[PDB]
Parts: C-alpha cells; structure tokens; sequence
C-alpha cells in the first residue's frame, strides 16, 4: 500500500505514505523507510509523545521547544517521529522542521519529521485512498479543531498510517513503541564500521494519564525519556515528583487528583500510581528539561543519553557510541565532564576510531582531549 | 576637506554606481553615432510588437521567503546572545 | 483581627524599594488573586500593569502558570497595550496565546 500525496492550499508540497496493519513487523517498515523512500539511517530519534491534549502549550515554550530540537537536530541528520496529524504541538514542529528544510544550505544532513498517525483519526481518507502511483493522489488541508478527526499535516514528509486494531484501541501506541525499539536495535551508517548505535529518544509534553502503559512499557525498552519541566500533564506530575526526590502512593494520588481532576476512577487511580511509582523507580531512563533555565536541548539529550549509559555499564566500548554522538554536536564540556572521568579507562585502540571522526568532522577542542587523553 | 569628506564620497559613489549601472542595463551595445540602428530596431520591433529585478517561481519565493525568516531568527538570537554575555550584563 | 487578614496589607519601604508603584501593583495583584483564580478577575490588574509599563511585574505574578489565558481573554488588553505603545506588554500577549 504504497502511494504518494500532492497536498493542495498555501503551499504545494509532495509527500509519501504507506498503510500498515498493526500486526506487521517494523523491521520491514524500517526497511521501506531506509530503501524505498531513500531516508539514510538517522543519526538520532526524537519521538513526540503528547500535544494531542486540549490543552496546549504557549507560544513562547512552544516556539522554544521547536527550536532547540531544531538546533539540536541540525547538527546531524535526526528523525522527529510524531503523530502526523495537522494539530497542536505536532503542526508547529512540523512548521520548523519544514522551514528547516527549506532554509538548509546543505541537504547532506536532512531532518525529518515521520507522521505515525491511527487510519481513525485522517480526515478526508478516501481522497488519499486512491493512491495512484502514477497519478498522486491530491489532499486538501483543513485547520481541524480538536474534536475527534484531524488533517494530515502538510509539512511531514512521510507518513506510517497504521489501521485501528480490532482488539484494542491502541493500535498506534503498540506500533510507536515496536518502532521504537526496532530503531533502537539499528546501526546510523550504511556499514557498521564506522556506525553507531541509532539514539533513540523520546520527549513528553503535557502527557495524559491513558498514555502511562506505552510510555512504561518504552521504559522497559530501555530508551531514555525526556520530560518538559512546563508542560502541563502528567510531565507536570513526573517534574513535581523529581522535585520531592521521593515518591509516596499518598503523594503520587493527590497530585494525580489536583493535575486531572476530571478523572476519578479508584480501579483507574490504583492503576495509574503503580504505572507512576514503576516508572520512577526507573530514573535513570528519566531526565527533566527546563527551557526557562536550560534552554539547551541537546546538551540535556546528551546528558540523558550518557547517564543511561553510565547506568547500563562501565565498559569503555560501551561509551563509544555516546562519545561519538558528543564529537558529533561540539559538546566537548560535557564529554570531558561525563565520559571522560576518572571511571571509565580509555586505550588508544579504544579511541583510535573516535579520533578519526573528531579529525574528520574539523573537532579541534575533541582533537586535543583525546591527544591529552592517551 | 577632503580628510572629512572622502569616506562619505567613496559611500556616495557606491550608491550613485548603482544607478549607472542599472542605467547601462537598458543601454543599447552600440556607441554613437551607431546607436542610430539600434533606435531605429527598437522602433521596429516597438511597433511590431533583466538581470536585475527579476521574478521567481512560487516555490523558490516561498523558500527564499524561509530561508530570510531562517537568518533574521539567526542574527536576532546572536544579537541577545552577546547581550547576554556582555560585561555590563554580567556585572 | 487586622493581621488574620495579611493579604490586604503591604509593606512599603522607601529605603530599600522606594518604586511606589511596583508595589501598589504588587498589593492590588495580590488581593486579586487571594480573591479568586479566573483570568476575567486578573483583567484589572493585568490592565493596570500595562498603563504602568510593568512588564516584569506582570510576567511575575499574573502569567505564572496558575491562570489559564485565552485569545479571546487577553484581546482587549492587547487592544490596551498596542494603542498605548506598550511594546513589551505586547510581546508578552503574543507569546501567551
């Protein structure tokens, strides 16, 4: 089910799409992604998992959202995965990726923004449903409000539109989480020689409490979670509970109760404090982004990547990957900071590799640490 | 004078160079007293029937349009920067 | 009886702040929002705010996460501090909705 759209209004853009079932296997939508559509392997992975609430961010936080995952993302070429659905959070980071795009004096590096997004939420589907691939097929974009249908968004470039599971309805969130993990079992190179491990990275903003279960079991796939310290949902909850440094049932309930005052369900409320007291016990997977105090977004995504790192293992080898992404961004304050302390022992052959690729990559401040460093 | 003057008068001739070149645009390729050819073509063709200020496909305006947005975001953000990091500010 | 009250007395002090209206803003901000939560009742002091050019005073205390803020809402008060060529005031509104 391959086809392309040739969307229609303010601005003419071409994008693709594939449906899928949510019983495939991501390994061939993964392959698809890398061959039929010619993405290179990204060099990292930020998923979006919120902004589908009635509530929605500021202006000012939005805007400055989008651009540190603009700026942080630009230095390689990343994938944004959201839900390709022309509304709240995901429109306007669409936007920036798009204006990104089109402001890029380099296409060497390309930032994408994949669109997962349920068959039940598309409006206008049989326009799409055509899907000629001579001919492709024309769609109109419509400023949707919330309710319960939205617009596939113009600025996304790809599109995985998974059908509705007629077991459960979390079709998309299973398949998100299986992508997820399939992605993070890849290698960002063509060959694996001078290839690293894919970054795979979520971010919340303003979660609701029915996405607790997707985003626990993304724990237990051991990728990192970033969390917006202004958000608003459940990030609110997860930031407040950092803040305690401790977590209670007692607590996590009444600040459950104060955030969603609409949702009293003593089954659902029971449910939900064990999902939150087991992602917490976690922690390491979970790491708090201030944009008032930060600003910083990569050097907050590097630093989540190298703590769950840290806490997996003490291996030099296993640094390698995080080192390498570090060389990446010019982050050398943070390398010398995290990677490079006391703990892990570091031998020539070791950085013989990583050496090449600062020398490469015109890494001065890089090239001298590691000169400095064996 | 002149020590006063010749930094405005080398401005000045840069702002009056473009006008003479824009001038020579529409100039037709041949001197006088030739140029009695060309006005008679010009006639001709007037009758019978640029480099400079051009206009773009919509795609490509739109990009440029991005592509300006892009920068003035950029200078902006490196203005406030060294604002930030300015010793008065710091102090 | 006086003190059980609090929120309606503010200290002024001359040799430390001596800025009068940062502090009448202050006081009349703070028995608005002891009063109630609604955006509509912040609407005064908010207006208030933007006669007096107190933009940090007004990013402190009335657009600080507890008071929801629609379009519709802040209109009028954008209306306020573009006629009055409040400029921060008006980079505030637009970066709050």
């Amino acid at each position: 089910r391959l086809g392309d759209i040739d969307f229609t209004g303010v601005s003419r853009t071409r994008g693709k799409f594939v449906r899928v079932t949510s019983s495939t296997d991501p390994a061939e939508i993964y392959q698809i992604l890398t061959k039929q559509w010619g993405l290179a392997p990204p060099h990292l992975v930020v998923a979006l998992m919120g902004g589908d609430e009635v509530a929605q961010l500021k202006p000012w936080l939005r805007d400055t959202l989008r651009k540190g995952l603009v700026k942080a993302a630009q230095s390689t070429g990343a994938w944004i995965l959201t839900s390709g659905l022309r509304f709240g959070i995901t429109k306007n980071l669409g936007q920036a990726v798009r204006d990104h795009s089109l402001a890029s004096t380099s296409p060497k590096v390309r930032v994408v923004a994949i669109g997962i997004a349920p068959w039940n939420m598309i409006q206008n589907r049989d326009l799409l449903l055509s899907a000629k691939p001579d001919h492709p097929a024309t769609y109109p974009t419509e400023d949707l409000p919330y309710g319960a249908v939205y617009s596939l968004d113009c600025n996304h470039s790809h599109f995985i539109l998974v059908d509705e599971d007629p077991k459960r309805p979390g079709a998309t969130g299973e398949m998100r989480v299986k992508m997820l993990k399939h992605i993070s079992l890849q290698r960002t190179g063509y060959g694996g020689t001078g290839s690293i491990e894919i970054p795979v990275l979520c971010l919340l903003v303003h979660g609701e409490p029915r996405i607790l279960q997707k985003m626990y079991k993304n724990i237990q796939n051991s990728i990192p979670w970033l969390i917006l310290a202004g958000s608003g949902g459940v990030a609110d909850i997860l930031v407040t509970l950092m803040d305690r440094g401790c977590w209670d049932a007692d607590i996590v309930q009444e600040l459950l109760i104060n955030t969603f005052p609409d949702g009293l369900h003593s089954t659902e409320i029971t449910s939900w404090t064990k999902l939150i007291q087991r992602i917490l016990d976690h922690g390491h997977l979970l790491t708090v982004h201030d944009p008032e105090q930060d600003s910083e977004l990569d050097t907050v995504i590097l630093k989540a990547l190298v703590k769950a790192c840290k806490s997996q293992s003490q291996e030099a080898q296993d640094f390698l990957d995080e080192l390498k992404l570090a060389v990446a961004w010019n982050r050398v304050d943070i390398a010398k900071s995290e990677i490079f302390s006391g703990d892990v022992q570091w031998s020539a052959q070791d950085l013989e590799e990583v050496m090449m690729e600062a020398l490469v990559n015109d890494k001065p401040d890089f090239v001298r640490l590691f000169v400095d460093n064996g | 004078t002149f020590q006063v003057v010749q930094e405005n008068a080398d401005i000045f001739w840069k702002f009056q160079r473009y006008n003479l070149i824009v001038e020579y645009h529409s100039r037709p390729a041949l001197a006088p007293p030739f140029i009695i050819i060309s006005h008679i073509t010009q006639a001709l063709l007037s009758f019978i029937k640029d480099l400079l200020e051009r206009e773009l496909p919509s795609g490509l305006d739109q990009k440029l349009m991005t592509w300006e947005t892009v920068q003035k975001e950029n200078y902006l953000a490196k203005l406030e920067h060294e604002h930030r990091e300015s010793s008065g500010e710091r102090l």
